[PDB]
């Protein structure tokens, strides 16, 4: 109740104290390259707004030796951290957060780095409109890392592709079902749901039945168990086999979907 | 010759009067048959007088054009190309050669419009397939005019690409 | 080698016509492939909308890739889009066999019979696209 809020408020204010005496040790700090960084991200916890410039400075500047560059991949996002809180954000400091990615994602194989430097890319670029990069860096990120975090990285990447304008969904729309099947693998439930039907309503926002014949036949694999039969019913309905030059397999694909339509014409009927 | 394109266009024109009803969509079909021609007569002018050379700024393909349509189909180029300052989407091409009075034509008391629509679809056509998108009308204002209206979304790609 | 595969992109961006390029094999993977670059040519028709609205000139190198694949696309005062896939590019011969297969849809631009984004039928095109596409591409 309101005990809560009453030492909330008091240790709040008694934490400002605690942050000077914070501040006061790192104080003594400035007078190891650990150590420096330490002092960095537990200021960053209330954020120094140009200590965040220095720091930046004096980490690339050092950690270009030490060639452990979490230091130094750290030290630039918390200098996107500051851009934060810098009208300015010296923008191009961004293409230093771009740059943050390709070079460091070589210096090391822990994809964690890559997923939140670029994350935070997306979002300060989220702060500029200017999606389009982002977009491209994380469309180049989601190929790799996996078969599973490919795929939910494949639609979060899509969507954000999608962000800075709404057509063009067509590679959005390929690569988020080729990541769908993942989905299906190893994915929960519930996003990999989203998914599917978001996936396929950009299918029929901008029509293209072609390949949507085929990722149909996987609704009705889904359907055939599970989803709606009508839906893969009137989907090789309109593929209509003469004069859209179907397949052997084809054929007898639309076989089974003249058994499928025959379930719901019996369950109607 | 001159007899045998005059005559025989101006059969199209009568045929499509006996398969049409009324005045405006009458202009209609001749919008559609300049539209027919213009769709080829755009990139076999291309090679042969630009060069194989593409104008993205809307008044140089537009002078460009007017300049070779009417060099080559009526040997004169049309006398003036203007951007009206009011509407950017709305500029004119006045052409004091009339190319339906070429071969003299029809009272226009029964009629409004005439093979002036035939060449102002044949306008729009190469506009449309030039990347431009217009609207073009055949006026009797000062003469024979043909006003063009730009999509929106043309012009204003122009206005941004106009943002030096 | 490359496999190249040309296709068409039709003014109002549905797809009209392609020939294949390539080395015989994987026919069946060959058709999904198929249904990959139709997908890449609408690709290419949103990309190279801006990219020429970067330049005024015919041939833009190539835009999209897809870590074997190499997109080539040719932009026309017919603003149809020409598109070839290819593993390893040959742009030097193909800027002018672009330019002379460029020379034949205009010749079949004055058959008035084939028209607007009107889907290729006539097999005096489809001959002359096999003799040229043996010719340097297909080779």
């Amino acid at each position: 109740d309101n005990l809560r809020h009453f030492v909330q408020d008091y240790a709040v204010r008694a934490l400002i104290p605690y942050i000077e005496h914070l501040v006061a040790i790192l104080a003594e700090g400035v007078t190891a390259e650990l150590q420096t960084r330490k002092l960095g991200d537990l200021y960053f916890m209330f954020g120094h707004y140009n200590l965040a410039f220095q720091s930046y400075h004096q980490a690339k500047r050092d950690f270009n030796a030490d060639s452990a560059w979490q230091y130094y991949a750290g030290a630039l996002e918390m200098a996107a951290l500051s851009a934060f809180m810098l009208g300015t954000a010296q923008r191009k400091t961004y293409d230093y957060m771009e740059d943050a990615i390709v070079c460091y994602l070589t210096v090391c194989k822990l994809q964690q780095f890559a997923t939140r430097a670029t994350l935070l890319s997306m979002e300060c670029l989220k702060t500029a409109r200017l999606y389009s990069e982002v977009a491209k860096q994380l469309i180049r990120m989601t190929n790799e890392e996996s078969d599973l975090r490919s795929a939910l990285l494949l639609e979060q990447a899509a969507y954000c592709f999608l962000v800075t304008q709404p057509p063009m969904h067509r590679k959005y729309a390929f690569h988020i079902v080729l990541a769908g099947n993942r989905y299906s693998r190893a994915g929960q439930r519930k996003h990999a749901y989203r998914c599917y039907r978001q996936a396929y309503q950009v299918f029929q926002k901008r029509e293209w039945s072609l390949a949507e014949d085929h990722i149909q036949y996987t609704v009705a694999k889904q359907a055939y168990m599970l989803k709606q039969l009508e839906e893969a019913s009137r989907s090789f309905a309109h593929l209509l086999r003469p004069g859209s030059l179907q397949s052997a397999q084809q054929q007898t694909s639309f076989l089974k979907e003249y058994i499928q339509t025959q379930n719901e014409l019996v369950k109607r009927s | 010759s001159q007899s045998i394109v005059a005559l025989l266009f101006s059969e199209i024109v009568q045929y499509s009067q006996s398969r049409v009803f009324t005045v405006p969509e009458l202009q209609t079909r001749l919008h559609d048959l300049g539209q027919d021609v213009g769709t080829r007569i755009i990139d076999l002018y291309f090679v042969r007088e630009r060069s194989s050379k593409r104008e993205t700024k809307l008044t140089q393909m537009l002078l460009f054009v007017k300049t070779t349509v009417w060099k080559n189909l009526f040997g004169k180029e049309a006398e003036k190309l203007e951007h009206a300052n009011d509407d950017e989407r709305t500029y004119y091409i006045i052409e004091k050669e009339p190319l339906v009075n070429t071969f003299i034509s029809v009272p226009k008391d029964k009629g409004s419009l005439n093979c002036a629509n035939f060449t102002a679809g044949i306008v729009e056509a190469v506009l449309t397939n030039c990347g431009f998108p217009c609207k073009v009308t055949a006026h009797w204002h000062k003469g024979t005019t043909y006003m063009v209206k730009f999509e929106d979304f043309v012009i204003a790609r122009d206005k941004q690409m106009e943002e030096k | 080698m490359s496999t190249y595969y040309f296709v068409i992109v039709g003014q109002n961006d549905n797809p009209i016509y392609e020939k294949e390029f390539s080395t015989v094999n994987k026919e069946l993977r060959k058709e999904d492939h198929r249904h990959l670059t139709q997908f890449i040519a609408h690709a290419a028709l949103d990309l190279v909308d801006e990219h020429k609205w970067k330049t005024a000139n015919m041939q833009l190198k190539s835009i999209d890739r897809f870590n074997q694949w190499f997109v080539s696309a040719f932009i026309t005062a017919s603003q149809i889009r020409f598109i070839i896939v290819h593993d390893n590019k040959n742009d030097e011969g193909i800027k002018n066999f672009f330019n002379e297969m460029y020379d034949t849809y205009i010749k079949n631009s004055m058959n008035a019979f084939y028209r607007i984004n009107t889907p290729i039928k006539s097999p005096m095109f489809e001959k002359k696209s096999e003799i040229f596409g043996r010719k340097y591409l297909l080779s």
